[PDB]
């Protein structure tokens, strides 16, 4: 226990199900996607090109030889460009709290308390300041709430989370004590 | 208010700003209407950090019974600039005495 | 997402010179804006008045995330202008799901479609319309002085390039030369007005300057005059940029000088983004408590703004005989009744408000819809009155005047029908949804003690109505000056189509007359369901008018 | 003080002109340099970087502002032959 | 006009910018745990303006990337 | 006085010294005794883009003299300003706007 | 007359070698310059205590000076903040004339 | 007073009003500014704990530290004074040597390398205070017992060697 | 309303951390307290809505 559980100031957004965290790492949003996610990504990155492409069946655009070509290469990357955003916010909001996010629960409280009774940090360490980590959660929390105006992803390990980490810290006590007994009572 | 100054950092009224955002905050809610109350003398502090209106006109008063006190005392030998220049220094003892008027 | 926009829209433009790829440039625009439009779709799952993003410059609230996906549609609607050709060629025998996704048609459809019209050839037009979005759905979002400036601006310089972009235009030169000219001075305005709330606050951020206005307002030496004041002069240029009097002289000038193409944009999407910033500032800037601060609100502009502009917008309007000069001035007096529900800080107010901004952006949408469509409808039809061949850029707005719009009834009916239920909504008649917007306006002043405001705003409403039955007389009392022209039906004059199936071999050949040219299925879609909803609004209102109370209700709640 | 004499003088450039629609455009600049010039001023009595920054980008607009409003009187002028209002 | 807009924004602006017969003088003093390593003005801008404030940065780049597109648009002969 | 005030003042010196000589000295005499055509639009582009691009590469000098504290943090945010500001010189290239070639 | 100092490939290659050699020598010497910056600030920050010391000596002895002369002069202190905290003053009062010199 | 640089001072304005005698006394130390660098890790090395001291208890009284740790500054000006007065009764000689060269290297410690490792060793023998730059990296030799100095002025002569506690 | 909370309550992290005198920056731990406690009591508020109306 750091004796400082809650260290920073953090915004309470009214939600309907546990925050996890304010700004979880790039690498976990990949991690704790549903594979209904990925459907759901690449679904809507082909209505891009597919969109393009039947629109130009029916109302034809009546352009020279390779202008189809080209636009199709500038739909297909502004689908893939839409179909990630919308398949990493999908996965976002169940740590956001903003989403059903009961699987997702499990899954954080159990690598976290496996990390607590590793004595690894909770979050990671940042080759960055502790200043420059407090500037970067203070950017990117809440963040992918902004993707239909303008990107942006967690790349830095910081500790500023907006969650109380007792929780972590009392279920690794807590499994250490149950598997503590069992060790030495057989 | 940002926090951030000329030099490198901090702002010089940083931390009137922090004082009143922490007595807004810990004071003011919903239930309570007239909590913000307590925010009146401390919004004072801060406008007078950024301004400095009222210790002006402590000074411009200070200063003027100040003048008005020196110009009326008798003088007996005012100390020149470069006795005044040598307070302090490691040789040059008398001046400082001198100064020092002890 | 808008950011990911314009950038590969630019790489894609940058390394082309081609101005046929216009056509799939503007396609690709309105795909990218649904993208953004899926994406702000998934930010409403909260319930806060607030969150600051990116270090507190930027905020999100369910009000911004509505009103960026408003923003978006007004965008994509307006899109379609330019992503489309305006008239298309239909037979009864290339009309099923076979003909049209897999057979296809052949004929010379250059002249037919106008493939090589002015509209069709700017391949930067779709790229700075998104520039002027980005700026508007920032200004939504701005929580620092900072970010207000530098979003406003985005949002004006991007819309002085659009009523400049028809460079061989002599009339599109002057109004974006008279726009950039007396809208730079409306921004000294908002910077000045910027710059005296940091020199006496020492802050920029909105929140602490509402703290500092909260703690002021009490039933020394320090006494905040400067909010106010500084407000007021903020105030200024934004009522300049929605043209509300009496700063409104250039709008009628410019609205009427640059392209009816580009003129949609430029009359609906500045003051979307405009009035919704005004909205949270005026709430927060309240007096709870009736001191000498409240003697001083910087609301009153508004209020004086808008009786000037109820009186001015309906007044003037008059004697206007050109059609553009006319919607501006009716523009004028629609933000007089918007600015009034602004400035009556209720919660009725601002539920009223919230629809009137909605519902009018909408209705004045169909207007200028109306108008392209029935310019582009009489390629088929000759006239010898002498008045219209004195015009000017007869391409770039081909209906002008109200004299050209007689008998437009005898011509399409139910294009005059749809303009006439759009113009009954200015007016505010039952049972279409404009009444019930200025019906809401009407009850939260009569009900907050603004009843000396609103019996001028129904005197108005009787003198503005005037100018609205003269366009209806002028369409449905007279008999039409525009005849068909004689040589697309002499009946020698035919086009050759020819039906392709698959693998280009020729299902039949058939013989066509200007007969069997029509309006693009685009825009007669997009009037129809504008039209329908002006018309079926009081069958439908559930669940409209639910969200603005629902958003009302979090921003005073608690 | 100086600030808004200069203030002063961008405001009365537009009191004073029916013709130049150039002195227009100089009168807009003399206005952001004396709202920028108060800004920086006021930034030093408070010890405050932000204004410095906030100085910046209002040069940065400025500059912006500068280039669309010369091209836009440059296509102006290419279809007028003069920049003169006929008073 | 001179007369009307001078008397109204004199008053609004604060005591420092117009603080300048006894006289007011500013006095200063010497602090060494606030000089350890003091930045000149640009590196202090510079410490806050890539980081903590980097949303100005990406508006203004917006702004300059639109005047550079819209200028050349509306001026230049396309091909 | 300052050095940077007496070396001004000395170089103003100089200039009005080298002045006196032709005024003084040089021979004098008493005797001191319109159309159109477009100008090129690239006059007006060299100065565009150099106003620009001077903004721009102004922007990035403070970058340059706080790269200890920005650090990878600040270097991502300079390369995405850096990003935006090349596409528009792509643009500019891709146009041929300098109308050079 | 071909000659090999103006062929393309002997230029390349010693044009490169140079250049990584000068990046070689640069990474070093930036690495030496940084840890002589950590011993400088080390060097100040085992003096900043005692520095800091005799100024705070020297603003508690002119604060309780002024207010002293105050209270003989205007009859009372005049409170300028409502909070406790020592403000370093702005103003100061200064005698009518300098010294004679 | 204001820690703002001034731009436009001509006059000074000092104060000849001693402290109240409740304050105990202190006698502040008369080192310049040459001789404090050079026994500045040497304070350092002994003065730690109670320079640590008064900063954590400025820290801990918020706008009130000057007042409320007076009697903190007077223990770090003590025992600062302590390794002055040590340093000039019996490293006097190598002392003087060093911070004179400092006085002419722009107070620049890598330009004095062979001047300190003289008095680095008779400080360390004399009074057993070494040097230690906290935190410096592990894979490489420290930059103040380097034998070269890049950004040195003059070069290092081989024969002076760096002292290393103990060899 | 007549409260206003803050959108961004990180600005009480602002501040540069370079060159900053001892006891400059004021002590905020009753603000971390009571932003604490807001927290706290979201979290069961909800556990309590989706605990107490799933069984
Ligand atoms: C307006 C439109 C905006 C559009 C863009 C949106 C931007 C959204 C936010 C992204 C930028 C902020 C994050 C980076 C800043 C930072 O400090 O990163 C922390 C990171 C280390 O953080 P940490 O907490 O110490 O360790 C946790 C890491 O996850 C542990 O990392 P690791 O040790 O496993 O190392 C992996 C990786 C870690 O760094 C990253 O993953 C950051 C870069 C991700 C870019 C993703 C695509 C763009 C979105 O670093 C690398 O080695 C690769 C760096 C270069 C990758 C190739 C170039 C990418 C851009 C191409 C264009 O810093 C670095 O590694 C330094 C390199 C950063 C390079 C960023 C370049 C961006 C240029 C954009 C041009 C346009
Ligand atoms: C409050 C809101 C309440 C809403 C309730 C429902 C309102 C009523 C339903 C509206 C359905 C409109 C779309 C269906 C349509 O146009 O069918 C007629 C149209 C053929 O009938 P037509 O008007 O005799 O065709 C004349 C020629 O095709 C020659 O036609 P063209 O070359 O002039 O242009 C053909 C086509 C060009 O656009 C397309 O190809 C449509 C592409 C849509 C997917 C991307 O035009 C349109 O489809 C315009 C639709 C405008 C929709 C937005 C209005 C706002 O159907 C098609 O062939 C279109 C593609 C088939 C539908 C696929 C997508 C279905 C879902 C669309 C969601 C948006
Ligand atoms: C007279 C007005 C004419 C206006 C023309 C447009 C008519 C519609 C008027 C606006 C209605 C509100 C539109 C909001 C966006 C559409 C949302 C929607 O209908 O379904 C949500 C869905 C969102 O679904 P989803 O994929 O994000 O997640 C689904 C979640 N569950 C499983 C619970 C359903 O549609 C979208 O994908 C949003 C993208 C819309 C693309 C552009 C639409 C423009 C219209
Ligand atoms: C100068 C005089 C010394 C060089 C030339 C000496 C000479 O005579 O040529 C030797 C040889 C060419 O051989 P050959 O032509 O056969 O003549 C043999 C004569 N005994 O020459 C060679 O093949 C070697 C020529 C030099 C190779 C090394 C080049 C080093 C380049 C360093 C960076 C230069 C960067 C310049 C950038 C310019 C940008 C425009
Ligand atoms: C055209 C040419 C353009 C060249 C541009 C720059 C290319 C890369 C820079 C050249 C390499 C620089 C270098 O030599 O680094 C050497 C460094 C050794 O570390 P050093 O500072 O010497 O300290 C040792 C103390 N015993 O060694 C290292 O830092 C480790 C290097 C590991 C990665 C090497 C590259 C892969
Ligand atoms: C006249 C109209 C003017 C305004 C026009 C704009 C109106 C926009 C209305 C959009 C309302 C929100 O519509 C919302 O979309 C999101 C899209 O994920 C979905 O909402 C849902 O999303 C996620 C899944 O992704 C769920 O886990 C979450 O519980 C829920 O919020 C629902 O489909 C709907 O609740
Ligand atoms: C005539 C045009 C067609 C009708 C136009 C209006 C249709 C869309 C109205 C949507 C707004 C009201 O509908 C509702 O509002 C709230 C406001 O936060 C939002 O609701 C969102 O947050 C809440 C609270 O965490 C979640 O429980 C909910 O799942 C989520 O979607 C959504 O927006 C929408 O679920
Ligand atoms: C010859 C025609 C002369 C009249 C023509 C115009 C009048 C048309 C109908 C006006 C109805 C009277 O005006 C209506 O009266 C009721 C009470 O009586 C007011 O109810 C009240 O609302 C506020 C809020 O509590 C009260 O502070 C105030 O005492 C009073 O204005 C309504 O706000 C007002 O709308
Ligand atoms: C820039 C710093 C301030 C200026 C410092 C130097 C000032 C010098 C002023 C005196 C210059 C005298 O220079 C002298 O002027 C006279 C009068 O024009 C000239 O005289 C010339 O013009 C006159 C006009 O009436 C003729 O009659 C005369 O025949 C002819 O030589 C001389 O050829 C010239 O040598
Ligand atoms: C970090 C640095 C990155 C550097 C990136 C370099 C930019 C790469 C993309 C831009 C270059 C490609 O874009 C290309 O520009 C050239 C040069 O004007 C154009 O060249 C062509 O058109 C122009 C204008 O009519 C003619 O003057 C020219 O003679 C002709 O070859 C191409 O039509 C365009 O497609």
């Amino acid at each position: 226990t750091p004796t400082q559980t809650y260290q920073f100031p953090s915004k309470t957004v009214k939600t309907d199900y546990p925050l996890i965290d304010n700004d979880p790492h790039f690498t976990r949003v990949i991690r704790y996607a549903r594979p209904s996610d990925y459907a759901h990504g690449l679904a809507a990155a082909a209505a891009g090109p597919a969109a393009l492409w039947l629109m130009e069946r029916i109302s034809p655009s009546q352009v020279g030889r390779g202008g189809f070509a080209k636009a199709m290469r500038l739909a297909g990357f502004i689908g893939l460009a839409g179909g990630f955003l919308y398949f990493y916010q999908r996965s976002i909001l169940r740590f956001y709290g903003m989403s059903e996010n009961a699987r997702e629960v499990e899954m954080d409280m159990r690598e976290m308390t496996d990390r607590v009774k590793a004595g690894l940090p909770l979050y990671g360490e940042s080759r960055l300041s502790p200043a420059m980590q407090g500037v970067a959660a203070r950017q990117s929390r809440y963040s992918a709430l902004f993707f239909g105006v303008m990107p942006w992803f967690n790349f830095v390990n910081h500790n500023q989370h907006g969650v109380d980490t007792a929780k972590y810290y009392q279920q690794a006590e807590r499994e250490l004590e149950a598997e503590r007994l069992a060790r030495e009572q057989a | 208010a940002s926090g951030y100054g000329l030099n490198g950092g901090p702002s010089r009224c940083f931390p009137f700003w922090q004082e009143l955002l922490a007595c807004y905050v810990t004071n003011s809610s919903e239930d309570n209407p007239d909590g913000k109350n307590k925010c009146i003398p401390v919004m004072e502090d801060y406008y007078e950090c950024l301004h400095h209106r009222k210790e002006a006109a402590r000074v411009r008063a200070l200063q003027a019974a100040y003048r008005e006190a020196e110009a009326k005392k008798l003088q007996e030998n005012p100390p020149t600039a470069g006795q005044i220049r040598n307070l302090g220094l490691l040789n040059k003892e008398e001046d400082t005495k001198k100064v020092h008027c002890a | 997402m808008i950011m990911i926009s314009i950038l590969s829209l630019l790489l894609s433009t940058s390394v082309t010179l081609r101005r046929d790829m216009s056509i799939l440039f503007n396609r690709i625009s309105i795909i990218a804006l649904a993208y953004c439009i899926l994406h702000d779709t998934m930010s409403l799952s909260f319930i806060s008045k607030g969150i600051g993003l990116h270090g507190g410059l930027l905020h999100i609230t369910n009000l911004t995330q509505i009103f960026h996906i408003f923003i978006f549609i007004i965008s994509i609607l307006i899109l379609q202008l330019t992503s489309f050709y305006p008239r298309k060629v239909w037979i009864p025998e290339y009309s099923s799901l076979k003909d049209i996704f897999f057979n296809k048609i052949l004929y010379y459809r250059t002249k037919i479609i106008n493939k090589m019209g002015e509209h069709m050839k700017i391949i930067e037009y779709p790229l700075i319309l998104l520039f002027v979005i980005s700026g508007a759905v920032f200004l939504i979002s701005t929580n620092d002085l900072v970010s207000i400036f530098l979003s406003i601006e985005l949002q004006s310089y991007g819309l002085y390039l659009l009523s400049t972009i028809y460079r061989n235009s002599e009339l599109s030169t002057t109004g974006g030369l008279i726009y950039f000219l007396l809208g730079g001075l409306s921004s000294c305005f908002i910077l000045l007005g910027t710059s005296l709330l940091y020199v006496n606050s020492g802050t920029t951020s909105l929140d602490g300057l509402y703290i500092l206005n909260s703690i002021s307002d009490v039933n020394s030496w320090y006494k905040p005059y400067y909010l106010n004041f500084s407000l007021l002069i903020f105030s200024i240029g934004f009522l300049f940029k929605v043209s509300a009097a009496p700063f409104h002289f250039w709008s009628p000038d410019v609205y009427d000088a640059i392209p009816t193409i580009v003129t949609t944009f430029v009359a609906i999407i500045a003051k979307i983004s405009i009035f919704i910033f005004l909205l949270e500032l005026v709430y927060y800037t309240n007096s709870n408590a009736n001191s000498y601060l409240s003697e001083f609100s910087w609301t009153y502009a508004l209020l004086i703004s808008s009786l000037l502009s109820l009186i001015i917008g309906t007044v003037v309007g008059l004697t206007q005989f050109r059609i553009k000069r006319l919607l501006a001035y009716s523009t004028i007096s629609h933000v007089g009744f918007i600015l009034l529900a602004l400035s009556v800080s209720s919660i009725e107010s601002t539920q009223a408000f919230i629809f009137y901004l909605i519902q009018y952006s909408i209705s004045n949408l169909n207007a200028f819809f109306i108008l392209i469509t029935i310019g582009f409808s009489l390629y088929g039809y000759v006239t010898n009155n002498k008045e219209y061949k004195s015009l000017l850029d007869k391409n770039n707005s081909p209906i002008q005047l109200i004299s050209q719009l007689k008998g437009y009834f005898y011509i399409n009916p139910l294009l005059s029908l749809s303009l006439a239920i759009t113009i009954f909504s200015f007016v505010g008649v039952p049972p279409l949804v404009g009444f019930f917007a200025k019906q809401m306006v009407l009850s939260a002043a009569l009900d907050n003690g603004y009843i000396f405001l609103s019996l001028i705003a129904i005197i108005t409403s009787v003198i503005g109505a005037v100018y609205y039955l003269n366009v209806i007389k002028e369409i449905f009392f007279y008999s039409p000056e525009h005849e068909v022209n004689p040589v697309l039906n002499e009946s020698d004059s035919n086009f050759s189509l020819r039906i392709l199936n698959e693998k280009n071999v020729l299902i039949r050949s058939v013989l066509l007359k200007g007969r069997n040219i029509f309006i693009s299925s685009p825009f007669s879609i997009t009037i129809s369901i504008i039209t329908n909803v002006i018309l079926l609004f009081i069958f439908m209102n559930k669940e409209w008018l639910s969200m603005g109370t629902i958003l009302v209700q979090i921003l005073f709640s608690a | 003080n100086i600030t808004l004499i200069l203030f002063l003088i961008g405001i009365l450039g537009f009191v004073l002109n029916r013709k130049n629609i150039i002195l227009m455009l100089i009168s807009i600049e003399i206005m952001l340099l004396s709202i920028t010039f108060l800004i920086l001023l006021s930034s030093l009595n408070m010890d405050d970087i932000i204004g410095q920054t906030y100085a910046i980008y209002i040069i940065v607009v400025a500059g912006a502002e500068s280039a669309i409003g010369l091209g836009i009187l440059v296509a102006f002028y290419r279809l007028r032959g003069s920049i003169a209002i006929e008073y | 006009v001179g007369i009307i807009i001078s008397s109204f924004l004199f008053k609004m602006l604060p005591y420092g910018v117009i603080i300048s017969k006894n006289d007011l003088f500013f006095i200063t003093s010497k602090i060494w745990d606030g000089a350890l390593a003091e930045n000149n003005h640009i590196s202090s801008i510079g410490n806050i303006m890539y980081t903590n404030y980097n949303v100005w940065l990406i508006l203004a780049s917006f702004i300059l990337l639109l005047a550079m597109v819209g200028a050349i648009v509306i001026t230049i002969k396309p091909r | 006085m300052s050095a940077m005030s007496i070396y001004i003042i000395f170089v103003s010196i100089i200039a009005i010294l080298f002045l006196a000589i032709d005024l003084i000295f040089a021979p004098h005499n008493p005797y001191k005794e319109q159309s159109r055509s477009p100008f090129n639009i690239s006059f007006f582009i060299y100065g565009l883009v150099f106003l620009l691009l001077d903004l721009e590469i102004l922007l990035l000098y403070p970058f340059a003299v706080s790269e200890y504290v920005n650090s990878a943090y600040g270097l991502a945010a300079a390369l995405i300003f850096i990003g935006i500001i090349t596409i528009g010189f792509v643009y500019e290239l891709g146009h041929d706007a300098l109308k050079v070639h | 007359p071909s000659r090999g100092l103006f062929r393309p490939r002997p230029l390349l290659a010693g044009a490169a070698v140079l250049m990584l050699y000068g990046w070689y020598k640069l990474v070093k010497g930036i690495r030496e310059q940084n840890e002589l910056a950590r011993e400088k600030m080390w060097a100040r920050i085992h003096l900043i205590p005692l520095l800091q010391a005799e100024e705070d000596r020297d603003h508690v002895r002119r604060y309780l000076a002024d207010q002293a002369r105050e209270k003989g002069l205007l009859g009372e202190n005049i409170k300028v903040y409502n909070s406790d905290r020592y403000v370093r003053p702005t103003f100061a009062v200064t005698p009518s004339k300098p010294a004679q010199e | 007073m204001a820690t703002r640089k001034p731009a436009f001072n001509q006059h000074v304005l000092l104060d000849t009003t001693p402290l109240p005698d409740s304050i105990p006394k202190v006698k502040e130390i008369g080192a310049s500014s040459a001789p404090l660098l050079s026994a500045s890790f040497f304070i350092g090395a002994r003065c730690k704990d109670y320079n640590d001291d008064y900063m954590q208890c400025k820290n801990e009284n918020p706008g009130r530290g000057e007042f409320e740790c007076l009697k903190e500054g007077r223990r770090v000006t003590r025992c600062a004074r302590s390794v002055l007065k040590d340093i000039n009764t019996h490293c006097l000689e190598q002392f003087r040597a060093h911070w004179q060269c400092l006085d002419n290297n722009n107070q620049q410690l890598w330009q004095c390398r062979p001047a300190e490792w003289k008095l680095n060793k008779c400080v360390y023998e004399n009074l057993k205070l070494e040097k230690v730059i906290p935190d410096q990296p592990k894979n490489s030799t420290p930059v103040h017992l380097r034998q070269r100095q890049i950004f040195a002025h003059h070069a290092i002569p081989p024969w002076e060697r760096p002292f290393i506690p103990g060899q | 309303s007549r409260h206003i909370e803050l959108k961004y309550p990180e600005v009480f992290s602002h501040g540069s951390p370079f060159n900053v005198p001892a006891g400059f920056y004021p002590n905020l731990d009753h603000v971390i307290e009571h932003y604490r406690k807001q927290h706290l009591e979201e979290e069961e508020r909800k556990a309590k809505k989706l605990a107490a109306a799933a069984a």
